[PDB]
């Protein structure tokens, strides 16, 4: 339908002085469809484009932003400069919504360096106290990356986690386990103190739920002793839930051949 | 969390709306101002009143102490200002100054200043070296000025908080300020400062019931709270700890953590409304006046939680505040005793709960540390949690191996890697519960002396003291009983033939197990057992240890503190604050050993 | 948890014009494109409750026109995935108040990108509540 | 000339010796010497020979903290055996076998000569 | 217009700049994460950048081209150390050589009570009088103070 050559050298055009939102926002889905069907990508281009995306900075315009985002997000694992971006990173973290944030995270987090990490972390703190979940959300997938990158020293964070341990929207309470437990999971140790955490405790945004089962059961699996007392209490919990996979979760492994208590696992079984 | 926390009531006094205090740190004296007219100073420590003065009759809005100036500054809403030089109370000056009901001061402290705020709608710099010049005058006023508060962090730079609800932070080079911002929906009451010179906070007192937190760097509120029970007479920055005050117009305390910002607690000393507030910069003891009186508390621990291995290698957790996350210390090099020394730096840990105590295993390594009300343990180089649960009181079994454990009711089970010991099992009265070599169980203003298998009370003694030390290997043991102090033997043999043929006293305890030695007189500040001698501090600040009848001071200390640890080997006591430098004298434990064992007839 | 392996965003006419290969493990585009040939392919036009390829979890909405995809291991539950299946399938109907169709996509290119990252942002699912998002978003 | 022989000689490789003989029959148990994954794991197998007596130690020096270096092992004894000498692995990284052994020359009539309980501290 | 505000984070340049730009200020450090920053004066619409200049994009600050006509140098005045020599000389050739197409104003901060060495000295010492050349200005300024502020800018809405 369309071609790439042309367009590299025309995107450049938006950054020309040309005033019309519409015309570049456009040349700029186009780029992007080179790259969704596949495309190169290099540094010169790049460098080139890293001067020409720059200058553009007076829009206002949130819409505007959003764009800016994407493009951005492209460049990650290939990703050019940081420095430059500070200043508007700045500019999205004391900006008014909630939402410039979440994407400058996002692109940054497989492509940095350690050092500014530091006062980056200040924001961190703030975004993990904020109550708009979601930008906090934006915030834990970047850490990930960056514990690809590497994220120990996120970990030193632990507390903060705490501070957060409280937590009441459901997906949310999701997220925030997951990370916990490759931390801890690295341990088994406190986490049988989590698992004391969670008892008192049950669940906000599910989800929760089972991906402890797994790891309930990961513990216990390799005979973290005590079905009897521990386990069977998360079971009849598990058992009676209407979030019949939960059931089911547990149902699944219990795959005993004497039946370990074959009797109950029928009913669950006439259940499912 | 827990309230298994100081709080003290520290002093009392019921009075009027006393409306302003200031502090003199420097010696810590208080100064308050009344709805009365009068003013006073006290000495809170005895409840004795340092000096107090009729200034005004009329009530008297604002007070500093000028302590490097030796003076004290005071005025009342005759619009004059009033000194006195508080080396006596011997008073040196006055002048009109503002004209209209003096609101606050703010004083640069380094600088030689006395930063004034009025009603006048105005503020006026005046320059005592110059002799109370009005040196400038600050204004971009649009009412009275109600207060003052100088950032003294750049004392240089202060900011300004009316009613008409705004904020006007000045520069010098602005005497009006850099620019006003509009803070309240009700009015600024008040502006504060974040005691941090890292980070930077103001709270801002309102009755609307809503907080803003402001970060002056980027210039944004950072944030804003609401939770509230009744119009916020003021809140305030704890700095010690990371908490929030409030404070009601009814004189509500609601805590909410600067944190969790959770609501910690509620107290009622429904002596109705903050009035002032004023902090120790020592960060833990503060006092706000209120209507029915005012009250002052008493709020800190005297130590962080470390215990030291040996070889050389306190470990400490935290520093006041800041995570566990440093730990370490084996050091490296030598130098004089009155000379100090060098630290290494890797931190570990980066824990959570928030302890108080710290105690070692017996060789050091297994640390069990209690926080938040539970018990984590750990296993140290590991750096692993060694284990945890709930406490309430505790013993380790002293031979490193077990432990015991008073569970908040208060009824005993003991484990023993996780097994109940329930081969002693009274649950009687205590009081407090100590392990040890021998079994302890206070209770009943006695201290009652148990097995370690079975329970027996072996004897009971008088009354109850608040600590043990036992020697090393048990032996002689030293009790710490308030002013005065005892040392003990125990005597086996006559257990073993009684136990056996049983029949005994126990309501006493058996008189056929203990006796009473000799006892000194004493005061604590720290204490130790080098083996059975007590090698102990005092808190008259000696440092002395209690041999061969004598007791000598080996030195005295500063004012007193806490034992670093003297690594026998080098022979030398390590000493150490709080502070984080360490100092050392060398002793030879020899010498000690010399004396003990000729005494004993061990002359060769 | 990382679910997304790939999304695919597909004709009935056994192409894809997006995809986002949240992870790739066999490289390229192309590769992609290949297993397209086989597996769009002889998908098309009809799909299933559960579908599989060796052990992992093939997921996905279609249109009578159009198709869409997830990829996952078939190593895990069913109905979770099938409710962000759903998630973004009826969100982005929803947001459209459409059915998508070659149509769709030309009329307008933009959204669908835009659509892409929000959700899923490579591979897992940071965002949701369709209505919501779909609120949350316009702009 | 056991099992433990085999072991006889395969402690033989070193030649620091100060007397073994041939193995006689070795430990009924392996006694590991730091307990469950400590920051060193030591386990230990003891060997008896008509003449002498190896404690060859087996082991993970545990944590990746540390590698231990200059190591030797003590043992002092209650119920006789002549102490010849005590072993240093030269280095020992994380999870990793290395071997430190620990000598004696076993009495034998004695009353009271080879049963020995010998105190440990790792340097 | 893509007029080049230039100098050092830590400057206080940024101070000046919202001083004048947005009446307020901002730290004295300029800008880690820049300023593209529009003003209209005198009605007329120019493009600010402002860098905190630092060095890695300092070595790069040539980084951007097109549509180069002014500038403002920030320089600070009392600087007694970083302002001349190798550094000075070179920074201004290299820019002049490579847009010779600009005007070149050179701003001195934070005069204060001048702790400079001589406004003589320095203004040779840069050749300001190399001066057979594009507009130019030598203005003196303490922030503060905004000792000549207006003029820079007023002179040059010039035409």
């Amino acid at each position: 339908h369309l071609e790439k050559s042309a367009v590299l050298q025309e995107a450049r055009v938006f950054n020309e002085t040309p005033i019309n939102p519409r015309k570049c926002a456009h040349i700029l889905t186009k780029i992007l469809y080179l790259i969704n069907q596949g495309e190169h990508l290099g540094t010169t281009e790049a460098t080139e484009a890293f001067f020409a995306m720059t200058k553009l900075f007076q829009s206002n315009d949130p819409t505007l932003r959003r764009m800016c985002y994407l493009t951005i997000k492209e460049m990650s694992c290939i990703a050019e400069d940081v420095i430059i971006v500070t200043s508007s990173l700045t500019k999205d973290m004391t900006g008014k919504e909630d939402n410039y944030r979440g994407p400058a995270v996002r692109a940054l987090c497989q492509i940095t360096d350690s050092t500014m990490l530091q006062a980056v972390e200040r924001y961190m703190k703030q975004a993990i106290v904020d109550k708009v979940p979601s930008v906090s959300s934006s915030a834990l997938v970047s850490s990930l990356h960056l514990l690809k990158c590497s994220f120990d020293v996120v970990k030193r964070w632990v507390n903060e986690a705490q501070e957060a341990a409280s937590s009441d929207n459901i997906m949310v309470q999701y997220h925030a386990l997951g990370l916990l437990y490759h931390v801890r999971k690295n341990d088994r140790l406190a986490v049988s103190k989590m698992i004391s955490k969670f008892t008192r405790h049950g669940l906000k945004s599910p989800f929760a739920y089972c991906m402890m089962i797994r790891v309930a059961s990961k513990q216990l699996e390799e005979e973290d002793g005590s079905r009897d007392s521990p386990l069977f209490d998360f079971i009849e919990s598990c058992l009676r839930n209407k979030h019949e996979m939960v059931v089911y979760e547990a149902a699944s492994a219990i795959v005993n051949l004497p039946g370990c208590s074959a009797k109950e696992l029928a009913p669950a079984v006439s259940v499912l | 969390m827990p309230l298994r926390l100081d709080i003290k009531r520290k002093l009392t006094a019921r009075s009027d709306r006393v409306k302003s205090v200031d502090l003199h740190p420097t010696e810590p004296w208080m100064l308050a101002s009344l709805y009365n007219g009068s003013v006073c100073v006290w000495n809170h420590e005895t409840q004795t009143l340092v000096k107090t003065f009729e200034v005004c009759d009329l009530p008297v809005r604002a007070a500093k102490f000028v302590a490097r100036k030796n003076w004290v500054v005071t005025g009342a809403d005759d619009m004059q200002i009033r000194v006195f030089n508080y080396n006596t109370l011997e008073r040196v000056h006055m002048f009109e100054a503002h004209s209209d009901y003096i609101r606050c001061i703010a004083v640069h402290p380094t600088q030689p200043f006395i930063l004034t705020s009025s009603d006048d709608m105005l503020i006026k710099l005046w320059d005592w070296d110059k002799k109370w010049s009005c040196s400038q005058v600050f204004e971009g006023h649009t009412h009275y000025v109600m207060q003052i508060v100088i950032n003294p962090k750049d004392n240089n730079q202060f900011a300004s908080a009316s009613l008409d609800r705004t904020i006007k932070v000045w520069q010098l080079g602005s005497s009006s300020p850099n620019f006003t911002l509009e803070g309240h929906e009700k009015g600024v009451n008040c502006i504060d400062y974040y005691s941090g010179g890292d980070k930077p906070y103001l709270i801002s007192g309102a009755d609307d019931r809503l907080v803003k937190i402001w970060d002056y760097q980027n210039k944004t509120c950072v944030q804003t709270l609401e939770g509230h029970a009744q119009n916020v007479s003021c809140a305030s920055f704890h700095p010690e700890l990371p908490i929030i005050i409030t404070g009601s117009e009814d004189g509500t305390v609601r805590i909410w953590h600067s944190s969790t910002y959770r609501l910690e607690s509620t107290l009622n000393y429904g002596m109705e409304r903050v009035w002032c507030v004023a902090s120790l910069r020592g960060s833990n003891n503060v006092a706000l006046g209120y209507d029915e009186g005012s009250i002052i508390v008493k709020l800190g621990r005297e130590e962080p939680a470390m215990s030291m291995d040996a070889n050389g290698k306190i470990i400490w957790a935290k520093h006041s505040e800041v995570q566990q996350a440093n730990l370490k210390a084996m050091g490296d090099t030598e130098i004089k005793d009155g000379e100090r020394l060098p630290l290494a730096v890797k931190d570990m840990g980066s824990c959570e709960i928030y302890p108080q105590t710290i105690q070692h295993n017996p060789n050091g390594r297994f640390v069990v540390v209690c926080g938040d009300g539970e018990y984590i343990i750990y296993t140290a180089m590991a750096l692993r949690n060694k284990s945890f649960g709930s406490a309430q009181e505790f013993a380790w079994a002293h031979d490193s191996s077990e432990y015991a454990i008073r569970e908040s009711n208060s009824i005993v089970k003991i484990f023993k890697n996780f097994k109940e010991k329930k081969s002693f099992k009274p649950d009687f009265g205590a009081e407090s519960i100590y392990g040890g070599f021998l079994l302890g169980v206070r209770s009943v203003n006695g201290l009652a002396f148990y097995d370690w298998e079975n329970t027996e009370l072996i004897r009971r003694i008088e009354i109850q003291p608040k600590h043990i030390f036992w020697s090393d290997s048990g032996e002689l043991v030293c009790i710490a009983t308030e002013e005065s102090f005892f040392i003990l033997k125990y005597l086996s043999e006559k257990v073993l033939a009684a136990q056996e043929t049983h029949e005994g006293v126990t309501e006493d305890g058996i008189e056929d197990a203990f006796e009473v030695l000799g006892e000194i007189q004493e005061i604590v500040k720290t204490g130790l057992w080098v083996g059975d001698c007590f090698i102990y501090t005092s808190s008259v600040n000696r440092l002395n240890y209690y041999v061969g009848g004598e007791i000598v001071t080996i030195a005295h200390l500063d004012r007193t503190m806490y034992l670093l640890g003297y690594i026998p080997k080098d022979n030398r006591l390590y000493l150490g604050d709080k502070e984080l430098n360490i100092v050392s004298y060398s002793l030879l434990v020899s010498v000690l050993e010399y004396q003990t064992a000729v005494m004993r007839r061990d002359f060769s | 948890l990382y679910t997304v392996k790939a999304i695919l965003i597909l004709d009935n006419d056994g192409d894809r014009l997006f995809a986002k290969y949240y992870d790739d493990t066999y490289p390229s585009v192309k590769e992609q494109k290949a297993f397209e040939k086989n597996i769009f392919n002889k998908t098309h036009r009809t799909d299933s409750e559960i579908a599989l390829l060796e052990g992992l979890t093939v997921v996905y909405k279609s249109s009578i026109d159009l198709y869409f995809y997830v990829i996952g291991s078939s190593y895990e539950n069913e109905l979770m995935l099938m409710a962000v299946l759903n998630c973004l399938f009826d969100s982005l109907s929803q947001m459209l108040r459409k059915n998508v169709e070659k149509r769709a996509l030309l009329e307008n290119m933009e959204g669908l990108f835009l659509a892409v990252d929000e959700i899923v942002d490579g591979g897992v699912i940071l965002e949701s509540d369709p209505q919501q998002v779909v609120h949350r978003v316009a702009l | 000339a056991t099992r433990q022989e085999i072991f006889q000689e395969q402690l033989a490789a070193v030649p620091e010796f100060q007397g073994l003989g041939p193995l006689f029959k070795s430990s009924p148990e392996p006694v590991a010497l730091t307990e469950s994954e400590t920051e060193y794991v030591i386990r230990c197998t003891k060997h008896t020979f008509s003449d002498h007596l190896v404690f060859q130690f087996d082991c993970t020096n545990t944590l990746n903290d540390q590698t231990l270096e200059n190591v030797t092992v003590q043992m002092e004894p209650t119920e006789a055996y002549e102490v010849l000498s005590y072993v240093p692995a030269r280095s020992l990284p994380y999870n990793q076998p290395g071997t430190c052994y620990t000598l004696v020359a076993l009495p034998t009539e004695d009353p009271t000569a080879v049963a020995c309980t010998f105190s440990c501290v790792m340097k | 217009m893509r007029i080049l505000m230039v100098g050092l984070d830590g400057a206080g340049k940024t101070t000046v700049l919202y001083k004048l730009k947005l009446g307020e200020v901002i730290t004295t450090i300029p800008t880690i994460g820049f300023n593209v920053e529009t003003v209209q004066y005198k009605n007329i619409s120019f493009t600010v950048w402002d860098v905190g200049g630092q060095d890695r994009i300092r070595s790069l600050w040539r980084h951007y081209y097109r549509n180069t006509e002014g500038v403002i140098f920030v320089v600070d005045s009392n600087d007694r150390s970083r302002i001349g020599e190798a550094r000075e000389v070179m920074q201004r050739m290299l820019n002049e050589d490579e847009l010779r197409n600009a005007a070149w104003l050179v701003f001195a901060n934070k005069q204060d009570l001048p702790e400079a060495m001589s406004a003589a000295e320095i203004t040779e010492k840069l050749g300001l009088h190399s001066i057979r050349n594009r507009p130019w200005f030598i203005q003196a300024t303490c922030a503060t103070s905004g000792e000549g502020l207006y003029e820079g800018l007023e002179w040059l809405s010039n035409s």
